[PDB]
């Protein structure tokens, strides 16, 4: 886990030092613009249940054929639809705690860390998950920067998958 | 390591939850406060040495037995060791009130630091003193009304005395 | 590292002993066994992605906790870890099977491996659950009658058992 | 200890891989030769206690001192006599080992690493014992392919002291 | 703690042998040398009270300020006046224990490693301890090569202060 | 490192006091005893492979477990490793006995040696014999009186006995 804030304490922690001018800098940045990224989180979180039900039938529609083969990695049964529900519910998470965070951090650290893996080993497409994001940045609602800060980190996802 | 905000997100992965409306005020009512958290660091660390060489004083006015022939801060290593310790832990002091959160403190200077004390025989209680002058005095010059707008830094004093008290108890 | 025939020679050095009749004799079923064991080394090793992901699928749908958000699978970095682990422990046993000796597994991948779960966390009875899931996939994928030479197995299966049941116990 | 076999899985753990095609070649070789070893290993152990007792005379014909002399390091007494036909025997074991092993290893592991400073410290001549393996092969009566995987173990015995 | 027979001790352990030729001479040359340190070590220690008490009073005479102004660093009250004199005596023990150790070794361990992070800390002078280790020199009473020892340590203690 | 003379300061220094009266001359009758002492240390010296080989027989004849297959010091690997324990030991005793002080022997061989031991399983009772067995060897050596000035090494000779059973303890 690291952010602009914790990155300025490392940098005087890795030369022995107290904070420097530039360090307390990066802390007026940091609680100049926090309130833009805790009000876009709070905005999506509180349409999370229409955005994820709402992104996992945009797959299925760009996709068919994940509710019509057999297979574990398929949703083509209650317990597949359910298991892409929930893992599209992780993205948008971790989208609004890094609009928390001020940073990419936490997609980082809880998503993107070995999901190359994941999806290997159980046969998951990037590209259902690519979609899911691409609807959730067509549906959040947002206006102006707070459009931009979530769909920074929806994109951030994106390229990750991509 | 945590900041503030990272802290909350972390609690709230552990739960697979989103963050509440009720941690989104009190995030906030940090953030409103920065200006505040600003010149709590920018207060320490301009006077830490003074912070560091009165505590240090007055700790071993209070504890002859450390400077006395064979005491553990007596012979000009084991001084300067023990002022460079105070400084240390000040340091990791404001790199917790400036971050709002104490892991870096824990993560890099605390954990294993009672282990550490007891292999050199340097005596915990005696740290735990020195920390605790520093916190005083911190807190005095952190909070003096003198050169700064008028306002409530309360909140504040009591997270800056908390951290003092997390390395306190941690070395003993 | 040992094979079979250098773990009994290790043996008998220790008694200041020669090989016996007996021991020679077990060591020529072994070489006579010898095609069968690289077949059981081949189709392990050629499946090892799916004995890995299906004992994996196999073990959540079992123990749910480990991947509720906060369980030690949970995050895509400490499900990475775990498939790595299973895997790991797969290659080592295929080591095992190859050689004829548990050896290569007790020194590089089991011995301080319990102390190390205990350290980071990771649940030994999940892990050993998980090593019995790939057990039973790897033992039906070698022992399956299809497009091979008809004939026995059971001792290799026997030997290959005991080493997933070793890896098993040694993580709790 | 190291033997092809091992060395083999080495490899692969070295690369963190599974066993390569490469790496399976060295176990169909060893289990196609691995029975002249042992055949050889246990025709030398049941001829070993003929083999030590020549061995150990042939020393003592070509070393005369060494059952005269007085000292420590001598066979001029019962106690000298039975240190060296045990030394004899561990010769002769070791190469029984290396027969059943496929490789030099538990010659190296056991006997030769080491051995420059024991017959350096106890005062034993090197001399001694390239005789005795000499003997062994002279008289192990092993025909083709047997006495040459023999031979090739009490040579490798005589360059380490040579 | 090092002295030049441990330094004989540190190069043979660094080459993992016994001690040397070179290294005997080392110990030869200490135990010619040794008894001209022991007594003017003991010599000092006991002129210490008059010797320490003199050198504080030449300090404040040089110093006059260190008496009068008010501050934790001066000797304007009776504990800071005991503080320097006690600091003196420091100074004055380290050199009787050079004397016996033949070398600089304790007072590199025990006072000069550090001593310019005390002085900045508490804000102490070091011209005010080069008065006292000059005064020292001139009071000693000692002769010839007695006074050579002595005044190396004293000349030692004003360089790492100068 | 301490020599007899820095054992002396850091005694002194650790109590605040002058080097006294009865310590100086303790210390002028080491200084009178040089040359005596530097012939302990050349007659160890010139002697240490004799002093290990010859201890080492000693050792095996009296513990015959240590030398049949299966014992601590059977395999050439082994015996050699138990040689050169026996040489190391001498060495550090012989720098004991130049700087005429222990701590050489303590902070850089003996420290942790028990627990390295426990660890590799080398029976430190045999050890502790070995070590005794170069004692008795070193003294008849270090005090015959062929081929030197006569007079009395009573005092190096005991402190010479001190350093070998403090090794002698410090690994069992
Ligand atoms: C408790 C700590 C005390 C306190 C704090 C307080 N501060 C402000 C306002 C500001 N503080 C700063 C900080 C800095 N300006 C600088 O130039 C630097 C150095 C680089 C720093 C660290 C700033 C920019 C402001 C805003 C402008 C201003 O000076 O007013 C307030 C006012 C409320 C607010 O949060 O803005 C307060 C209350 N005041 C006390 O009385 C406490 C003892
Ligand atoms: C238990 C494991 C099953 C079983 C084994 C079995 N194998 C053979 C014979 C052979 N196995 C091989 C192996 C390979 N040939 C290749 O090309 C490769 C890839 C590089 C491998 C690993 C070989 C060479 C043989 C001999 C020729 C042959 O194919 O027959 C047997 C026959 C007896 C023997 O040991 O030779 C048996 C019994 N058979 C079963 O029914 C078990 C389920
Ligand atoms: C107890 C150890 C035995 C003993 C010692 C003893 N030694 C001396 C005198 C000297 N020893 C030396 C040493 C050396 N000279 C060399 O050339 C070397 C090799 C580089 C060494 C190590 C020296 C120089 C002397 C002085 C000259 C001399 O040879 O006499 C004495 C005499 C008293 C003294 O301390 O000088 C003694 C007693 N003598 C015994 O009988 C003990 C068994
Ligand atoms: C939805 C777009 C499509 C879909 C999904 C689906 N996913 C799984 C299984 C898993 N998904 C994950 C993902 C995560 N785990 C994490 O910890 C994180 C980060 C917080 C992520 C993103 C994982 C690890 C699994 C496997 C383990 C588990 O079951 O949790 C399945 C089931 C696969 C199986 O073999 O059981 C499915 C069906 N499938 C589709 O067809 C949708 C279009
Ligand atoms: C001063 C109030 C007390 C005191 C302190 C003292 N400390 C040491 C030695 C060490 N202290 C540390 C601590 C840290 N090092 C780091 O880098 C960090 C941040 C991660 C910490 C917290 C360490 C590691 C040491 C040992 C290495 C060193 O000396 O630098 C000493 C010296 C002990 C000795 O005998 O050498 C002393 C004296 N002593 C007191 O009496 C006070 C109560
Ligand atoms: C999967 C069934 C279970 C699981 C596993 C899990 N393991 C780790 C972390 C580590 N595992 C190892 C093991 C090894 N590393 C090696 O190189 C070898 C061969 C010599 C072995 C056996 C190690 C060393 C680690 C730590 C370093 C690393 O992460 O790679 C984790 C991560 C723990 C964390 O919190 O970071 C996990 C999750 N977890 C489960 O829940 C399953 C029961
Ligand atoms: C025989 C050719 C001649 C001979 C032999 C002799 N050897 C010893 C003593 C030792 N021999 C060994 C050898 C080994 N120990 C091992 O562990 C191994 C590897 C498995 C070997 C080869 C050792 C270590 C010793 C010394 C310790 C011990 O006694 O075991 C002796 C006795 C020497 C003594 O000083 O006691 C003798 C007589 N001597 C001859 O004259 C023969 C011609
Ligand atoms: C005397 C020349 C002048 C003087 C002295 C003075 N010194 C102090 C305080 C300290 N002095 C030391 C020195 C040492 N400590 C050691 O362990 C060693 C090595 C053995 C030395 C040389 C230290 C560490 C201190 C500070 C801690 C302590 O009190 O022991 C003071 C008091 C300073 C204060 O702020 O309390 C004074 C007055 N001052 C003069 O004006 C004299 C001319
Ligand atoms: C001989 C009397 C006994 C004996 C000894 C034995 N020791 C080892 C192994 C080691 N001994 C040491 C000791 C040191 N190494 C150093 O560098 C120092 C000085 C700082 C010391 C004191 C170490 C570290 C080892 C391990 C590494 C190595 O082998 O060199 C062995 C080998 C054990 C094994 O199984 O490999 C043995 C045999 N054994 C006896 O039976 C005697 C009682």
């Amino acid at each position: 886990m690291k952010t602009p804030m914790t990155e300025a304490v490392a940098a005087a922690d890795s030369q022995g030092r107290f904070l420097s001018s530039s360090e307390l800098q990066v802390a007026f940045g940091r609680f100049r613009q926090a309130q833009a990224g805790l009000s876009a989180a709070q905005a999506l979180s509180e349409n999370a249940d229409s955005l994820v039900d709402g992104a996992a039938q945009a797959v299925y529609q760009k996709f068919p054929y994940t509710t019509q083969m057999q297979g574990d990695n398929y949703a083509s049964t209650p317990e597949g639809k359910a298991k892409c529900a929930r893992d599209i519910g992780y993205y948008l998470r971790m989208v609004t705690y890094c609009l928390i965070a001020g940073g990419t951090g936490p997609m980082d650290d809880y998503l993107i860390a070995g999901i190359a893996e994941i999806n290997s080993t159980f046969e998951l497409s990037p590209s259902w998950y690519v979609e899911a994001l691409k609807y959730i940045k067509a549906n959040h609602g947002l206006s102006g920067d707070a459009a931009v800060e979530a769909n920074s980190y929806l994109d951030y996802a994106v390229n990750a998958l991509s | 390591m945590f900041d503030a905000f990272t802290k909350v997100v972390s609690q709230a992965d552990a739960r697979g939850a989103y963050v509440t409306n009720d941690q989104i005020g009190a995030l906030n009512q940090l953030v409103s406060d920065g200006n505040k958290r600003i010149d709590v660091v920018n207060r320490i660390t301009s006077n830490a040495s003074t912070i560091v060489a009165d505590a240090a004083r007055s700790l071993f006015a209070d504890q002859p037995q450390l400077i006395a022939p064979g005491g553990n801060a007596y012979t000009s290593r084991r001084m300067a060791a023990c002022l460079r310790d105070m400084e240390i832990i000040l340091r990791y002091v404001t790199y917790a009130i400036f971050t709002g959160d104490g892991s870096v403190m824990d993560d890099r200077c605390l954990n294993g630091l009672r282990e550490t004390y007891v292999a050199l025989g340097v005596p915990g209680a005696s740290v735990a003193q020195g920390v605790s002058k520093m916190k005083q005095a911190a807190i005095a010059i952190a909070n003096d009304r003198g050169g700064i707008t008028q306002g409530d830094c309360s909140s504040l004093m009591s997270e800056l005395s908390g951290y003092f008290d997390r390395a306190a108890a941690a070395v003993g």
